[PDB]
């Protein structure tokens, strides 16, 4: 079925780097988008960034500009985001999900666009503490 | 109203065709129309509005160095090498300096260095596009025919704002009264963008056309960013010291953001804070005015009684607007506007109420006309005669003809062929003139194109002066185009 | 950029009742808008795109509506299961944002 | 760099002034002319080369004109 | 004048984006699909020669 594993929750020291990982399964790995979105608890959804599994094009927010660097495992049907000069405000919760588009690379707004970006097939989140 | 003052302005008289009209109106410019009929109306244009751009370009105008680690092999074997070349964040050069036994190493000769730098760049320019859409126009339409308070005040509700986009068209506009208007604009006649670029500095934002903006110089980066700090170039920045012999340096090359500046001249510029600002340009929509009341129809005329508030009130040439506050009864009846010569009725003015018509009474209503070129009688009142005031119109006829011969002539500079456009209907000539024009100044005008005021007018006085000493007639194909092309092309643009 | 204003922030309601969601943009995002039920602890979920459609699963007493800027998402009889916090989605131009969030307090 | 190609000639201009406004041009004249005041030998050797080469009046105004034009 | 190729555009069921190509002159184009409210113009220029 449509579905997201992601990898366990895990803690850093600040300054550092997080690696966590995003699975995926029910569908053809590379016809849909991947974006990561961030919740933090205090807060609500917070839009990270954006990897295509077809041919790796990406791109993210500006917040996190220099900080975070997404890859992908074609062959895992499997997406990776990190972050790095970890700072206890990135402590937090991270998703990942979907998009039917068009594809080759990594944008589209004209395009069909929308269709539970993550609120159907959001995978279960995980947590990161960035601690002393 | 809303007009008045702004100068600049374009007298449109007359329709015909049935039906329409066509006008060509940007920006600080405005436009009176006329026809034997149907309420004179202006238009003006206001802020022009493209919502979605994308973004194509980094280019930052100042970074920072730090690291910056270099090595040398000792000079022959080999060319030297050092890790930190592979990423391209950082910045590589090789040099060649020397070493020896004072260096320690080997060999006694010119030696092969380098150096990396690691690069970062806290300044930027955020410049995008947009595509032919996504991008609309707002006018305001606004009627004549007093409503008090000014003959200006562009703010306040009458024209509404007839906002428009290519996405749709027909431009379907309503006003009380009569006011059913049917415009239609050719958007993509309009500024050709796909050719343009919108670039924002730290506020203030330009619009120019895109292969410069290309082939600017300073640190490249492409629009996906996303921490790439990529950026390609740098040679143009971050120059590296030399000195006689040892060693070698590199140096951050400072801010170019006021060089920038020099550069962006030639340019209109454009505020963007949200969204989009733009200004300027300009747009041709063609108006079709069948669907018009003369605002008040079988009336009785006035009563008598007038009483003046303020003067005359000369602008430009002509309009000479009043202002009148009637004092009486009868109700909103037309008020008997006359202008007349001496005594003798000869009566020629022309005026711009048409139809001038009073309010709910005490309000005070206001006029303009055009009298000739000389003296002047004016006369609003009927059965007392009451009113009376003599006015003189300086100036004269041909001076006339003249200076509206310049404006035409700027026109045909700035704007172009859609200035042949800016009329309406000549039938034949008209037509032909514009694709005359068109595809000759196309090729003539430009190509010996991107040239500026000195190199213009130079060009102009020698290519005029071999005219002169041409022969076979020909000179005129020189010579008369030629000094009127450059000359006047010359003085009047690169504002 | 496409700053995304929800409101109210939290409201509280008896069974049964209908309640109403607005969310305002600042600038036009025509008919690109979502509407999020998250409950705790759990991933978000759908239920409005396009601003005017259900999904397929998703009980009929939800809908949406709203055009330029400004949108309206509605319950017709609240149900206590519906417990959770509700969101709004701006998909235009990219900078992809969300709504604050509005919680729900069953009465 | 930016310090020149200054976008002027170009295209697309407008109604409306633009930046520097009635002075760039008037900029460009009083500095190269600055600059002749600074160097007069290179006017009095070019302005030689004008009544060298060609010479044909008119074409003596025009090199030398240009040999102003040529100080980078 | 155009020249029109869908020939014959035809709806399907009702909704469903039917979709249409054409072939404008080098110049201005008016192109209207709207009968009787006249509906939908929309302004074109091809650019070329
Ligand atoms: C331009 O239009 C505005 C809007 O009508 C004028 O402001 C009005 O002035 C009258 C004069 O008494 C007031 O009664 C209205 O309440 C004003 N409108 C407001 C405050 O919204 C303004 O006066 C006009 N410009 C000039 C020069 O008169
Ligand atoms: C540059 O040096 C600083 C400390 O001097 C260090 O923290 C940083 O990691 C270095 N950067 C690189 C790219 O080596």
């Amino acid at each position: 079925e449509v579905q997201l594993v992601q990898s366990g929750p895990d803690v850093e020291k600040p300054g550092a780097s997080v690696k966590v990982s995003c699975k995926a399964s029910g569908y053809t790995f590379t016809s849909n988008y991947i974006h990561w979105v961030r919740q933090a608890p205090g807060q609500g959804l917070e839009w990270m960034g954006v990897i295509n599994p077809r041919g790796g094009s990406t791109a993210s927010a500006q917040k996190f500009q220099g900080r975070i660097t997404m890859t992908r495992d074609t062959s895992t049907s499997t997406v990776y985001m990190e972050l790095s000069s970890l700072r206890s405000d990135d402590t937090a919760v991270y998703y990942c999900a979907r998009g039917g588009r068009a594809l080759f690379y990594d944008s589209y707004t004209t395009p069909r666009d929308g269709g539970s970006w993550w609120f159907d097939p959001w995978g279960q989140g995980s947590l990161v503490t960035v601690s002393s | 109203m809303r007009c008045i003052g702004i100068s600049n302005r374009d007298f449109v008289e007359g329709v015909s065709g049935g039906s329409w009209v066509d006008i060509v109106l940007e920006h600080g410019s405005c436009v009176t129309t006329m026809a034997k009929n149907k309420p004179t109306l202006d238009f003006e244009l206001i802020k022009t509005e493209a919502k979605h751009p994308a973004t194509l370009r980094k280019y930052c105008v100042e970074a920072k160095l730090t690291n910056t680690t270099t090595a040398s092999r000792c000079p022959t074997q080999g060319e030297p090498s050092l890790n930190e070349e592979q990423d391209k964040r950082f910045v590589c050069k090789h040099s060649m300096v020397d070493r020896g036994w004072g260096n320690g190493c080997g060999l006694f000769g010119k030696g092969g260095i380098v150096t990396c730098a690691m690069f970062t760049c806290k300044k930027n320019m955020e410049g995008k596009v947009v595509q032919p859409e996504n991008l609309e126009y707002t006018i305001v339409i606004t009627p004549h025919s007093g409503e008090e308070n000014a003959v200006g005040n562009d703010t306040g509700k009458h024209g509404k704002e007839i906002k428009v986009t290519p996405q749709s068209s027909i431009t379907e506009a309503e006003l009380t009264g009569y006011g059913t208007v049917t415009m239609e604009c050719s958007p993509r006649t309009g500024l050709d963008f796909n050719e343009m670029v919108l670039l924002q500095m730290e506020n203030k934002a330009w619009l120019v056309h895109r292969q410069w903006f290309l082939d600017l110089p300073l640190p490249w980066l492409p629009g996906a960013d996303t921490q790439g700090s990529n950026w390609i170039q740098k040679e143009t920045l971050v120059t590296f010291k030399n000195p006689h012999a040892k060693k070698q340096d590199v140096v951050v090359l400072g801010s170019q953001e006021g060089a920038m500046h020099t550069a962006l001249t030639g340019a209109t510029e454009i505020q963007m804070s949200s969204g989009n600002l733009l200004f300027t340009g300009h747009l041709k929509c063609r108006l079709r005015m069948d669907k018009l009341q003369l605002k008040g129809m079988s009336y009785s005329m006035c009563t008598g009684k007038f009483k003046v508030v303020k003067e005359i009130a000369e602008t430009q040439h002509g309009t000479i607007v009043i202002r009148v506050q009637y004092e009486g009864d009868g109700s909103p009846c037309k008020i008997p506007f006359e202008i007349m010569d001496l005594e003798k009725r000869h009566v020629l003015g022309r005026l711009i109420t048409v139809n001038p018509i009073v309010t709910e009474k005490d309000s005070p209503v206001n006029i303009e006309a055009e009298p000739p070129f000389g003296d002047s009688y004016i006369i609003i009142g009927v059965e007392p005669g009451q009113l009376k005031l003599s006015w003189f119109k300086k100036g004269s006829s041909i001076g006339q003809m003249f200076e509206t011969t310049m404006r035409g002539a700027k026109r045909m500079a700035i704007l172009g062929d859609t200035a042949w456009d800016f009329g309406s209907l000549g039938g034949v000539f008209t037509s032909i003139g514009k694709a005359l024009h068109q595809v000759f100044g196309a090729i003539y005008g430009a190509a010996f194109s991107g040239v500026s005021w000195t190199m213009k007018i130079l060009i102009g006085v020698v290519i005029t002066w071999i005219g002169m000493n041409s022969r076979s007639t020909s000179l005129s194909v020189s010579l008369v185009l030629v000094g009127v092309v450059t000359l006047y092309l010359g003085v009047m643009v690169q504002a | 950029d496409i700053q995304l204003t929800q409101s109210p922030s939290s409201l509280s309601a008896s069974v049964g009742d209908r309640v109403t969601f607005t969310c305002q943009a600042s600038q036009d995002i025509r008919k690109y808008l979502n509407w999020y039920q998250q409950k705790p602890g759990k991933a978000p979920k759908l239920l409005i795109y396009d601003a005017s459609n259900l999904k397929t699963g998703v009980p009929s007493r939800f809908s949406g509506s709203g055009s330029g800027t400004d949108f309206t998402f509605t319950i017709s009889s609240l149900q206590p299961e519906d417990v959770a916090t509700y969101y709004c989605q701006q998909f235009d131009d990219l900078p992809i944002t969300f709504g604050q969030g509005t919680r729900l307090q069953i009465k | 760099s930016v310090a020149l190609v200054p976008h002027v000639g170009m295209g697309l201009e407008t109604r409306t002034e633009t930046w520097m406004s009635s002075e760039g041009a008037w900029k460009h004249a009083q500095r190269i002319e600055t600059w002749i005041l600074r160097h007069p030998g290179f006017t009095i050797m070019a302005a030689i080369l004008a009544y060298t080469i060609g010479t044909t009046y008119f074409q003596r105004v025009l090199i030398f004109i240009l040999l102003t034009a040529v100080t980078p």
